[PDB]
RNA sequence: AAAUAUUAUGAACAAUUUAAAAAUUAAUCUGUUUAACUAAAAUGUUAUAUAUAAUAAUCUAGUAUUUUAAUGGUAUAUUUUUAGUAGGUAAAUGAAAAGUAUAAAUGGAUAUAACUUAAUAU
């Protein structure tokens, strides 16, 4: 510790930043100097192919963002097809399927749409059960 | 503006991707051969014979 | 130094800025049970006549 | 770490000015020296080409500047200009009130 | 509200989910046309 | 103008068609980076350019598309970002206010970041590529084959870790497809 | 081991700082070392400059180029080659006549262009001329 | 180099160092030797030959130092 | 277009090996002379090897490649402190050709001695061997620098008083040749 | 305090600096 | 004594209550907000975003498997020269331009060597002349740049150096 | 929150935490579970498949999160759809056809779409399309199925103009101004709504809107003459026109 | 993990060996007529050896 | 100008407290939300409160932005079978105090799991936010409420699917690692051919 | 370095000393404020609770068991060794071509004491 005998204490605030999360440490990986730190090899990795270019880059070669979603919507079919989609399950699927299809940006909530429609769920038995194009032309 | 050519992130872009090996790994589970059977039984007895 | 609650930081562990016994944890604790009429936390063991 | 141990020759690294920058001729056997002696004696930017002119983005010293009231050069130079009792100016040692 | 209190207001409506998600298994056996109380 | 050149006719046949479509680029301006596309517009700071002219931009770190990605390093040869200078003016004004409590002397200094508007027309990219590269060996290879995967890799099961956190058996045991075919 | 176990008590700094401080103390042994090192080295004319070296290997290092330049063997072999390419060392710059043994009719710049004016140099990013031709006259 | 005494502060003055972060290229004579010791606790050094400086810079090994110095302004 | 150069002629090492052939890889640890502590390079010991010196924006690539260019090509114009960049890198040449300058009259002038290092350096350091056989104000500032830090002890009265005029001698009865002793 | 100089220091903006034009000549002659 | 009155007064707007009442409470509050203000842009602000910047790239690498740690060494080690801010764009923007660079990091792809210390070539050592030729390691410095201008951008000048190297040839009028 | 919030010292002691609907709904929904248990749907069995859309209707309504349990879902939809692919082959009339575009709609909404559905809808002809359908494929985002929803829709508008049924043209009319306010191509759904005359035929069934509408139907042409091409830099287009 | 390479013992394959429901080490039949087969003439062998092999046989 | 009212929400107040799954703010989020399913056997306490935060704060996403409350919901089961190395289940205290003189409460860990096992989650969990969100009331409170706490392995969240959550510890030193020695292998071309 | 203006901000013992209090019951003293913008940036407070130790038995003192972290080895990462833009320079003596009036319908010369004065409002 900084703080000594003679030396006077002060109240420092308390660091409150965002921290990155510790690493794993791995001796002679680190110290060898062909192997880099970062380990990273995941299922999309022989899909991200590498090549080299004349000026001494790297070109890389991967799959598309809607072909990367389409392969997780897979991997997400192949996951409850033993024992069925749950409410969460298909709207993930849902949210997937819009996401590689929709080719534009939405701003509005995804709830307003159901919130609006909730009378084609609920019924009414009175005389007043609203209907498509009810008006009083067709009454 | 803030715009993506190639997409924005989103919570399902990553999320079904997991670890990977570089290289094939030894189950545990796995049916031996000869030399796997002649080599594990050998440390099994010398380990045994220290032992005894 | 006060850093954080008793639970995290214990009391005793304000002064580890200091060298010596406050760099070790004590031999009796009094925090549980009935609070000291003079308050006192923590003892550290006997270093001949003197006791912290 | 705040304590790196690296050559430090690569602190001022002369990849990019080697001896061509100041003998431009020294891979010969001539030894034709060019410099810039210093900061000092910059004439300012100046445009390559004609149809690519500099833009007239004014600065805080080019553009805070108040309207010339003449002098007594101007004045001693031509006399014509001398139109208003405020141009006799005094002695140009003094400076003005305490 | 204090720990405590903050604690028991988040957790008392789901101290009664759980309790709902219990009483589900019993009501499992009413549904089949077989009812049986419970067997202690 | 998007031409990519190989002395491999195979991997120039199977590498072509997958820079078509639109760029981004990790740019170098004005001791700041910048993410410029093919039609948004950017404030740098301030360059001695005239409004209406047209500049193409020299330091290039990186061009990328939704099927490829050149990573520069650190910086990329052979690629055209073409912009236009809209504007230059001052940006908000930025007020500092310097006043010691002892004494009696304050300081009011503004600050009006004087900037270039400029909006990117056009970005093309046409690399020059030695051959295949292996990422997990380290070496360059002779041979180019685009139906089979060059870096394999294999699920992290073995069985011997008894206290190993097991995901879902259908994210823990998945293939993936052959994009270069 | 009572004082050992008393002296661990006894820390001004915490391990990270001390470690700090040992390679203090190890830049400072290495400054030292190369102080330690005599003024001048005899050398010959025909073998590289890296002979004589009195010296974390097998990987490149930043000096790689200089390494490969120090290692070639040296271009000039004999002083009779040293001199003969010293001679026709020309200086432009320098304060003095200078001869016209090869050729008669070739005039210097300056005799062309008087000593205050210089050629119009394309002025860019890339290319920096010397700016105001009359301050670098002391 | 002001968090020392002052003999140490125009030690590095001498060597042309005034504040944290600075590099100067000096000669290997005693004097600079001399204040290189005394200040060797706030200073790295790195050393060059002159054929090593030659190969450093874009300069023959038929040019020498002394004749670019006397052509330097 | 764009340009990528680390060097003033563009010129560099071969980036990519021959095909089928192992490359080659930088030193992953930090340029320290000792053995250990081993320790890898830090990302600013990584810009100083690949040439930006210390911090990016400096020395570097992307301080001496141009900003922008016109489409037709045409390059930009002097900036002020462009201007004084090229004057600070030429005053870094011209420190290097003084020096190396100096020293060559200093060698041609015989005033490089044959001992390395200077007398206090000699009485302080023991791994070096044994060599046997206007205003003055400033002027007074420098003897009073020079005698505060010579010699930064003195040997004890006890032994040779200083007063009296006595010095102790060299006793290396005890001495060693190898320079392991201190390397070690 | 004397400035050494060691370090890279940026020009200062002084009058000499400004763009002069180019003189032309008159479109008729 | 300057207080920025005739400035701060035109922003009592911004305030509320007594402050935006009375000029004397509304000037004291604006000169503590402007004074406060500038202290933390100046010595505290860029601490909290470059922090905020540093977490979601970690948390981006994160999601490949690695961390800010390891992968701001190994950007440091291939020589890639993108600030945080660059980063974090990819990774919110550009997650397969991101991965891209964590595959690259993380690949045993031998970084760019060092830079290069520029070369005398052995045309500077000729004597010249030898007893109407240009020197010949000018010739070779003539070579270099002709080919520095043809790699540099598609030109009708033309890929051929020893055309454009024979020009002045092309000027020159035959006697 | 007099229902979910409750505090030790007394208060909301009488108006929190009520079993009001718990355990019915429990009940309810393991009637359906036990057609799992007992693999043979005694419920399901029983209701008709008009019965079934409105038994899932019911459950995606009283869910308060607007979507149904997963397996409740599943379960009905499975049992639709094998009642449907069992009873299409014999007598099938437009009012299991609605019955069927209102089950798709039902799913939509409870935000699992059926694609089988989907493209059975889709595929058959000799069948115009009712409103539900097109409400529920405006909800997609697939360029194809909303290219082959218009031409659906334009058949329907057709067939409703040539039958004379105000009330399913009026219908068809509202799902198909919602379709084209989904659609992503202004130009073709602008295009749509005019030569189908939308604004017309909506005014006209509206109470006291018609001295309006028939003047809006006389009057469009000007309207779309004065219109303006881009609806950007509309300060700058009205500052050169004050200059012409 | 670290309890058990303290302790030291070794992870074989499930060929050979493994810890059954109640974590007991159970040997494989195969393995122990292979460890048998290659231990017959040791000096430590034994009567009882014999008789548990012929028990995990 | 802003104005944050004096007549406040109270927990005396019939109206009550909000529940911050339920509400409807600008400054929160469910449509990109995950569940996840955090296993507490033989992990520890701290441990599990952190990598439980991470991911209840919304740390763990790369679009988190400080003042949007964004974060994925962790169903923590098996708290009953939560680790404390050593004596600190008698050893570490809790401590609180109350508007009262002498209202003090010292109680230890093992009381507070003898009452209750989750508030030992919740009060390690409250610390982990505290650490960074303990400025304003909302970033202390809303994060909260997206753990679910559960001392056994049932808990009714099936209709969401809850992901198993997967972290490694960072500790995995073995603090030194000596390579064993091997007979060498010979070529037959080695030896002169 | 001169010619000029002012100067009262105030310590008692002990130890050492022709060299260093190195006696920690000792301090050897002038604080403290100081920042153009945008970026960049290398910094450190974690704990280890058993080896002259701990856990155990026999007998009139011997012994048994324990898992003894190494002290430069152990990384990377986290807040002050840098650029671009502004921008005269190395920080304390007022700005005004409009009464200084031939100028007479769109001149902002607008001057900027938070505390002793007077009135007013709360
Ligand atoms: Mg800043
Ligand atoms: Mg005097
Ligand atoms: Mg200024
Ligand atoms: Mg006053
Ligand atoms: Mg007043």
């Amino acid at each position: 510790g900084f703080g000594g005998f003679g030396m006077s204490v002060y109240t420092p605030k308390k660091d409150r930043r965002f921290r990155v999360q510790p690493l794993p440490s791995l001796h002679a990986n680190s110290l060898a100097d062909d192997t880099p730190l970062v380990t990273t090899t995941r299922t999309l990795s022989p899909n991200f192919r590498a090549f080299a270019l004349q000026d001494g880059g790297v070109f890389f070669t991967h799959p598309s963002h809607e072909q990367v979603m389409r392969v997780g919507q897979n991997i997400l079919a192949e996951e409850t097809k033993a024992t069925g989609m749950t409410s969460m399950d298909t709207y993930v699927n849902s949210r997937i399927q819009s996401i590689i299809a929709e080719n534009t940006v939405e701003n509005v909530a995804l709830s307003h749409w159901r919130r609006r429609h909730m009378w084609n769920l609920v019924r009414t038995h009175g005389k007043l059960q609203r209907h498509w194009g009810v008006s009083d032309a067709t009454k | 503006q803030r715009r993506s050519v190639q997409g924005t992130w989103n919570p399902w872009l990553w999320n079904y991707e997991t670890e990977r090996r570089r290289t094939e790994a030894p189950q545990w589970r796995r049916k031996l051969s000869e030399k796997e059977w002649d080599y594990y039984v050998g440390q099994y007895s010398a380990q045994m014979k220290q032992e005894e | 130094v006060q850093t954080g609650s008793p639970t995290h930081q214990r009391e005793y562990e304000r002064f580890h800025h200091l060298p010596g016994d406050v760099r070790t944890r004590p031999q009796f604790d009094f925090t549980f049970g009935e609070t000291r009429a003079d308050r006192v936390m923590f003892a550290w063991r006997k270093r001949g006549d003197l006791q912290l | 770490r705040y304590r790196l141990f690296h050559p430090r020759r690569e602190a001022i690294p002369m990849h990019m000015c080697p001896a061509k920058t100041i003998f431009p001729l020294i891979n010969s056997n001539n030894l034709l020296v060019k410099t810039r002696n210093s900061w000092e004696d910059f004439t300012g930017r100046k445009e390559f080409d004609e149809d690519h002119p500099l833009p007239v983005v004014g600065s805080r010293l080019n553009g805070r500047t108040t309207q010339h009231k003449w002098n007594h050069w101007d004045q001693y130079l031509n006399p014509q200009i001398t139109q208003s009792i405020k141009d006799l100016t005094p002695t140009p040692e003094y400076v003005g009130m305490r | 509200d204090s720990f405590k209190e903050h604690y028991h207001r988040v957790h008392l409506p789901r101290r009664l989910a759980l309790q709902r998600y219990a009483r589900q298994q019993s009501l499992r056996n009413a549904a089949k046309g077989n009812v049986k109380a419970e067997e202690v | 103008a998007n031409g990519l050149r190989c002395p491999d006719a195979l991997i120039t046949r199977t590498l072509n068609p997958l820079l078509n479509g639109p760029k981004f680029a990790v740019i170098y301006c004005g001791n700041h980076q910048y993410k410029v596309a093919v039609g948004d517009v950017i404030a740098v700071q301030r360059l001695r350019v005239e409004i209406g002219s047209h500049i193409a931009l020299k330091k290039v770190l990186m061009v990328g598309g939704p099927r490829f990605t050149a990573i520069g390093r650190p910086l990329l040869e052979g690629v055209r970002v073409t912009a236009q200078v809209e504007e230059q003016k001052r940006m908000r004004n930025v007020v500092s206010l310097f006043a010691t409590p002892g004494r009696r002397h304050v300081r009011w200094v503004d600050a009006p970041h004087a900037a270039t508007i400029i909006r990117i027309c056009e970005i093309f990219y046409s690399p020059n590529v030695v051959g295949e590269l292996d990422k997990y060996k380290g070496e360059l290879l002779e041979t180019f084959t685009p139906g089979q995967h060059t870096n394999p890799v294999y699920p992290v099961d073995d069985g011997y870790d008894v206290f190993r956190k097991k995901d879902k058996e259908a994210m823990e045991n998945a293939t993936t497809f052959l994009d270069l075919l | 081991r009572y004082r050992t176990a008393w002296r661990e008590l006894l820390h001004p700094l915490p391990v990270r700082a001390r470690k700090m401080e040992w390679l203090k103390r190890d830049a400072v042994e290495e400054n030292e070392e190369i102080l330690r090192r005599p003024y001048y080295t005899i050398k010959s004319y025909a073998l590289p400059p890296a002979v004589g070296r009195q010296e974390i290997r097998g990987g490149m290092h930043s000096s790689h180029s200089l390494d490969l330049i120090m290692r070639q063997p040296r271009r000039v072999k004999t002083p009779e080659q040293l001199r003969a390419l010293r001679d026709r060392l020309r200086f432009i710059g320098v304060t003095g006549p200078m001869p016209q043994a090869t050729s008669v009719s070739t005039k210097s710049y300056t005799d062309t262009y008087g000593s205050r004016l210089r050629p119009r140099y394309p002025e860019s990013w890339d290319t920096v001329p010397p700016h105001q031709p009359s301050r670098e006259l002391l | 180099p002001f968090k020392h005494s002052w003999e140490v502060n125009r030690m590095l003055r001498e060597l042309r160092l005034e504040f944290k972060g600075q590099t100067t290229i000096v000669p290997d004579i005693p004097q600079v030797r001399k204040r290189i010791w005394r200040v060797r606790h706030i200073v790295k050094v790195d050393v060059l030959d002159l054929d090593e400086a030659k190969a450093l810079i874009g300069v023959p090994e038929h040019i020498s130092f002394t004749d670019l110095a006397s052509q330097l302004p | 277009y764009s340009e990528a150069r680390s060097n003033y002629d563009g010129t560099s090492l071969p980036a990519w090996p021959a095909p089928g052939k192992k490359p080659t890889y930088p030193a992953a640890l930090s340029e320290l002379r000792l053995p250990q502590p081993r320790m890898r390079k830090t990302r600013t010991e990584w810009m100083y090897y690949h040439g930006h010196g210390g911090c990016p924006g400096k020395y570097g690539p992307s301080r001496e490649i141009a900003d922008f260019e016109y489409a037709d090509g045409t390059p930009a114009s002097i900036s002020g402190r462009r201007f004084a960049f090229k004057h600070h890198q030429d005053h870094l040449l011209v420190q290097l050709i003084r020096a190396a300058a100096t020293v060559e009259r200093y060698d041609a002038s015989g005033l490089l001695p044959r001992i390395p290092g200077t007398a206090e350096q000699r009485n302080w350091d023991p791994a070096i061997p044994l060599f046997l056989d206007g205003t003055m104000v400033s002027h007074v500032c420098s003897r009073v620098v020079d005698e505060r830090m010579g010699t930064p002890t003195h040997t004890p009265n006890e032994l040779a008083n200083r007063h009296e005029g006595e010095t102790l001698e060299a006793n290396t009865m005890f001495a060693t040749n190898d320079p392991s002793a201190f390397v070690s | 305090v004397t400035r050494l100089y060691t370090s890279y220091y940026t020009g200062v903006l002084y009058p000499n600096q400004l763009v002069q034009p180019k003189q032309r000549l008159p479109a008729d002659v | 004594h300057y207080r920025a009155k005739l400035e701060l007064d035109r922003i009592r707007s911004m305030l509320r209550g007594r402050a935006r009442l009375e000029r004397k409470v509304g000037l004291k509050r604006l000169f503590f907000l402007m004074r406060t203000q500038t202290r933390y842009r100046v010595e505290q602000q860029a601490h909290w975003e470059r922090a905020i910047v540093r977490k979601n790239v970690d948390s981006a690498a994160r999601e490949h498997g690695t961390g800010w740690q390891h992968l701001r060494n190994e950007l440091g080690r291939q020589n890639v020269m993108l600030l945080p801010r660059s980063q974090q764009l990819l990774a919110q923007y550009e997650p397969l331009a991101f991965r891209a660079v964590v595959e690259l990091c993380a690949s045993r792809i031998p970084p760019p060597p060092p830079p290069v210390v520029a070369s005398v070539p052995e045309e500077s050592y000729t004597l010249w002349p030898p007893a109407s030729l240009s020197h010949p390691a000018a010739r070779v410095e003539l070579r270099c740049g002709v080919e520095r201008v043809l790699r540099r951008g598609p030109s009708g000048l033309g890929n051929n150096v020893n055309e454009l190297i024979d020009a002045w040839k092309e000027f020159d009028v035959s006697p | 929150n007099r229902a979910d919030y409750r505090h030790a010292i007394g208060v909301n002691h009488s108006t929190a935490f009520w079993g009001t609907g718990e355990e019915l709904y429990d009940f309810m929904v393991e009637l359906l579970r036990v057609e799992d248990d007992g693999r043979i749907p005694t419920m399901l069995d029983l209701c008709t498949r008009e019965q079934m859309v409105d038994l899932l209707s019911g459950f995606c309504g009283v869910m308060p999160c607007g979507k149904a349990v997963g397996d409740v879902f599943k379960t009905i939809t499975d049992a639709f759809l094998r009642r449907v692919r069992n009873d299409i082959s014999g007598p099938w009339s437009a009012h299991d056809w609605a019955i069927v575009e209102r089950m798709y709609l039902v799913t939509v909404l409870c935000d699992a779409g059926n694609n089988e559905i989907l493209q059975l809808l889709l595929s058959d002809t000799a069948s115009p399309r009712g409103p539900d359908f097109f409400a529920a494929v405006s909800r997609t985002k697939d360029t194809p199925t909303k290219k082959r929803a218009l031409c659906l829709l334009q058949e329907a508008i057709d067939n409703a103009s040539a039958k004379a049924d105000k009330v399913t043209l009026l219908g068809l009319l509202e799902s198909g101004s919602e379709f084209l306010l989904s659609l992503v191509d202004k130009g073709v759904a602008h295009t749509f709504a005019t030569q189908n005359l939308f604004d017309y035929r909506i005014l006209n069934s509206f109470l006291h809107c018609s001295l309006v509408a028939d003047r809006l139907r006389v009057e469009q042409s000007v309207i779309t003459s004065l219109i303006p091409s881009s609806l950007r830099d509309v300060q700058v287009q009205m500052l050169m026109s004050n200059e012409r | 993990e670290r309890q058990f390479h303290l302790l030291g013992y070794v992870k074989w394959p499930k060929e050979i060996g493994f810890y059954n429901a109640g974590d007991n080490f159970e040997l494989t039949p195969q393995a122990a007529y292979r460890i048998y087969k290659q231990n017959c003439d040791e000096t430590f062998w034994t009567r009882l050896h014999n008789e548990k092999t012929i028990i995990h046989l | 100008a802003p104005f944050k009212s004096v007549l406040r929400r109270h927990k005396h107040h019939p109206e009550g407290l909000p529940l911050y799954n339920d509400m409807s703010k600008q400054w929160l989020c469910r449509e990109g939300e995950r569940w996840w399913l955090l296993d507490a056997r033989g992990e520890q306490l701290p441990r599990v409160a952190a990598v439980a935060a991470q991911y209840i704060t919304g740390q763990h996403r790369p679009d988190f932005t400080p003042g949007m409350i964004t974060g994925d919901h962790v169903v923590i089961v098996n708290i009953k079978d939560v680790v404390m190395v050593g004596d600190q289940w008698i050893r570490v205290p809790i401590t609180w105090q109350t508007a009262y003189p002498g209202g003090k409460y010292r109680i230890r860990l093992t009381d507070m799991y003898e009452r209750d096992p989750c508030m030992l989650m919740w009060w390690f969990l409250k610390d982990e936010v505290n650490r960074h969100f303990v400025r304003k009331l909302k970033t202390r409170i809303a994060p909260l409420e997206k753990a679910w706490l559960y001392e056994d392995s049932i808990h009714p969240h099936a209709d969401k699917n809850p992901r198993p959550l997967c972290w490694t510890d960072p500790e995995v030193k073995g603090w030194k690692y000596r390579d064993p020695q091997f007979i060498r292998r010979w070529k037959p071309n080695e030896f002169m051919h």
